[PDB]
């Protein structure tokens, strides 16, 4: 009697365009609040947006507008300029009987626009013992695709994206690890 | 049909 | 004709008895259609007219989901009120709510109401126009603040200017027969000798619907109420209604006073003499 | 001043005995309790108002019970434990005057019920400097911590530049991977990067550690394995800046 | 707190024919507290199976409550209505009279 619908389980933008995310709903109330909510990897839920169903007003906050469409039931959520912190999941939720109500949600993954791709790979060394090392393919624009360590010894890690807020500076690393292995034949497969 | 609306004093 | 829906919430504290006793009732004009008690063993939102039957399961598990919860949210303002007053936790106090919509004979929306009462007394209450309070006390004042900030008014009036208003249009629809009809009223006079000299003349109303109606009494054509009794509009228990209004009047002149009858299911006011 | 809630993470053997606890906003009046799974999602269990249980219809049939014996606090209790109840347990409160107040979430208690805690271990923490092929080449700096062979999946790796904790120029891998990725009970590895400029890492008085919160078992915990009983601690490892 | 005497109507639903089958109501109205305790009287006992409405109010918050049961009326039957309620100094019972 009172479900929320999310259909796009996974959605990406690029950094500082904008996407909307799709919301649909079901209820037989005219006295209604819809909500969204945002979900970091902390796993804090935090309020987005607020939208009471008596009010007409496309409620906004900042870069986050809703598109309300009272007599299609949907709710989408639309993020202009979008940016890394922006990653997360997002829920749809609405009042009803049930005071809160979430749907199924979506994971925004915001892909880093690389200003100079420089892609490299480099040795570092533990510092306690001098015999353990790892190997970090860094600096590579964000269409490239790490592959998992085909060689069994060997350890590869997904792709991660840094920012140096005071640089102004972003970077995408994996990392990989091995017993006793060179570094510029560890991401041999990534290409 | 009732409100779904819960209100407390 | 103009039409109403209308809810009753009654919560009634127990101390040392148990939880306290939630009744919930819901009217079409003067129609009960559904019902519910804490006490009763269903605990679902039951039908208690025919028309409302052919509602979807649905609909019965949703009503039953919001009055169940409603049940709670009166329990705790029993205790929140009490808190309110300073009173004892020894004694039974209630909780009365009410709220509905009414209609024009166009069928749309025309005014709305949401009234709160605390031990039988008013408590706050939504004014005409749907967007202030009236709190009645002090006490009072507490809530139409957290109400305030809430934004209370603005969601009740989205209720009863929408989901209220065409849900009644819906059951008038559903019950056409029973709650469009007019019943106008089977009228009868009695006389009942009591005294040596002095009599009495019932004039009967019987078999109507809806409630409202006007008896008054007449003598030479000129309107009378010194030594006449009416009693309150009462049920039948079918659905309809009956009243009557009596007179006492001198032996040998009871056909100077006549009887007047007016509903909205007559096409004339009725008249009626001893004869 | 948020929604306490305690602890974080919690590590159980099935049979056991779980309370979950969690601490409303001071002056809020209402308070909701929900569990996260990514096969069902954010369902509502029970909330309360006022210390009344209004609705809890989605608690489950057997195990479940929740109390709100005052306003500051309320718990949520499993009996016995089972590994179909893992899942984040949120706690949320309202000012409780309507249904549609805005609810102010926690953080959650993430649980985890293992058929048996034999194979819980607690990781290992090591830190490796930054190549000084990427100074000489972007004049950046990138450290990189690992966090190897734990399980469960209960760690929160933090970066400590000087005593005070860092985010900025912090990226953790989201999902860890499978030392042995043949085997369910795996053990998990996790890797960090902290990227500073070259100067500020050039200079030998700076101090970069690699905090790792595990969340293990009690001591109230029987253990009879032939290593250290893999308990609730922190692993470390460090690193001063190099200037040559 | 206030307090309102219970006004009560024992009356049937339709006009009483000796030996033809009938309802017999007992009506009382304006009322507060809710507490109340409604009987139906057969020349004195307890009518057992007797069913009621749903407990509901009016403009003043006073309550009111439909007491029925199935009943045939005869000429020297005796038929009355029972209610206690914490206004009244001991239950009051009203007659029924087939021509009120």
């Amino acid at each position: 009697a009172q479900t929320v619908t999310q259909s796009q389980p996974e959605m990406s933008v690029q950094e500082a365009e904008t996407v909307t995310l799709s919301c649909t709903y079901d209820t037989s109330e005219s006295d209604y609040y819809l909500f969204w909510y945002k979900q970091p990897p902390s796993r804090q839920m935090i309020l987005v947006i607020r939208q009471e169903a008596y009010k007409q007003q496309n409620a906004t906050e900042n870069r986050f507008s809703v598109n309300f469409q009272k007599a299609a039931k949907s709710f989408s959520l639309k993020i202009s300029d979008s940016q890394l912190g922006d990653a997360a999941m997002y829920f749809c939720a609405s009042s009803g009987n049930t005071p809160l109500v979430f749907g199924k949600g979506t994971r925004l993954s915001v892909i880093p626009n690389i200003q100079n791709p420089d892609p490299a790979v480099y040795q570092l060394r533990d510092s306690k013992s001098s015999d353990k090392s790892v190997c970090l393919f860094t600096d590579f624009d964000s269409q490239t695709n790490v592959s998992q360590s085909k060689d069994s010894d060997v350890y590869i890690t997904d792709k991660c994206v840094l920012d140096m807020r005071s640089m102004d500076f972003k970077s995408n690393s994996a990392v990989a690890w091995s017993n006793k292995f060179a570094c510029a034949n560890a991401f041999n497969n990534s290409i | 049909r009732l409100q779904s609306l819960q209100t407390y004093v | 004709g103009s039409h109403s829906m209308r809810y009753f919430f009654t919560s009634v504290s127990r101390p040392g008895r148990g939880e306290p006793r939630f009744i919930a009732v819901g009217y079409v004009d003067d129609t009960q259609f559904v019902r519910f008690d804490s006490d009763a063993a269903s605990q679902r939102m039951e039908p208690r007219a025919p028309w409302i039957e052919q509602e979807g399961p649905e609909y019965w598990d949703g009503e039953t989901r919001k009055v169940k919860a409603h049940s709670q949210t009166h329990r705790v303002d029993l205790g929140t009120l009490r808190g309110y007053y300073n009173q004892s936790e020894a004694g039974s106090h209630t909780v009365q709510r009410m709220y509905g919509c009414d209609v024009g004979s166009d069928w749309r929306f025309l005014r709305g109401y949401h009234q709160y009462a605390y031990d039988g007394k008013d408590y706050i209450a939504l004014k005409e126009d749907l967007r202030s309070w009236t709190a009645a006390d002090m006490a009072a004042q507490t809530t139409k603040h957290k109400w305030e900030a809430a934004h209370v008014a603005e969601q009740l009036r989205a209720y009863l200017e929408g989901t209220c208003v065409e849900w009644l249009r819906r059951y008038l629809e559903n019950g056409k027969e029973t709650l469009q009809r007019t019943d106008a009223p089977k009228t009868h006079m009695t006389h009942h000798a009591v005294s040596d000299h002095e009599a009495t003349l019932r004039c009967w109303a019987l078999s109507f619907y809806p409630a409202e109606i006007t008896l008054t009494w007449q003598r030479d054509g000129e309107d009378q109420t010194q030594d006449t009794e009416l009693v309150e509009t009462r049920p039948a228990g079918d659905g309809t209604f009956q009243k009557w209004a009596a007179v006492v009047v001198p032996s040998g002149q009871e056909q100077r006073y006549t009887c007047h009858v007016q509903h909205e299911g007559l096409p004339k006011p009725l008249t009626l003499r001893w004869e | 001043a948020g929604v306490i809630q305690s602890p974080r993470h919690e590590v159980t053997e099935m049979g056991q005995e779980v309370t979950l606890r969690c601490k409303p906003i001071s002056g809020h009046n209402s308070l909701f309790w929900y569990r996260q799974t990514m096969m069902r999602g954010l369902e509502l269990l029970i909330y309360f108002n006022n210390n009344v249980p209004i609705d809890d219809s989605g608690m489950p049939e057997d195990r479940f019970s929740a109390k709100m014996p005052n306003a500051s606090f309320s718990t949520l209790k499993i009996q016995p434990s089972e590994p179909r109840d893992s899942a984040v347990y949120f706690c949320a409160s309202t000012w409780g005057r309507a249904s549609t107040d805005t609810q102010y979430f926690g953080p959650g208690t993430r649980l985890t019920v293992l058929e048996d805690l034999k194979n819980v271990f607690p990781p290992e923490v090591a830190v490796f400097e930054p190549s000084e092929a990427e100074i000489s080449h972007t004049q950046k700096a990138t450290l990189v911590c690992l966090a190897t062979g734990f399980y469960p999946d209960h760690v929160e790796l933090s970066w400590w530049v000087n005593g005070k904790e860092v985010h900025s120029g912090v990226c953790t891998d989201p999902q860890p991977l499978k030392e042995q990725p043949a085997l369910n009970d795996s053990r998990y590895a996790l890797s960090s990067r902290l990227r500073v400029s070259a100067t500020f890492w050039q200079n030998p008085r700076n101090h970069f550690r690699c905090q790792v919160q595990f969340y293990g078992l009690s001591e109230n915990d029987e253990w009879t394995q032939d290593r250290a009983k893999p308990v609730t601690q922190i692993v470390s490892a460090e690193a001063w800046g190099r200037a040559d | 707190m206030i307090q309102r005497t219970p006004k009560i109507q024992v009356y049937s639903r339709h006009p009483a024919e000796n030996g033809k089958s009938n309802f017999l109501n007992c009506y009382v109205s304006g009322f507060h507290p809710s507490d109340i305790e409604v009987d139906l009287l057969k020349n004195g006992e307890r009518i057992e199976k007797v069913e009621h409405s749903d407990l509901s109010f009016s403009k003043d918050w006073s309550f009111y409550l439909l007491y029925y049961t199935e009943f045939t009326p005869t000429e020297k039957d005796e038929y009355a209505c029972r209610v206690n309620h914490v206004t009244l100094s001991q239950p009051k019972i009203v007659k029924w009279d087939r021509d009120m």
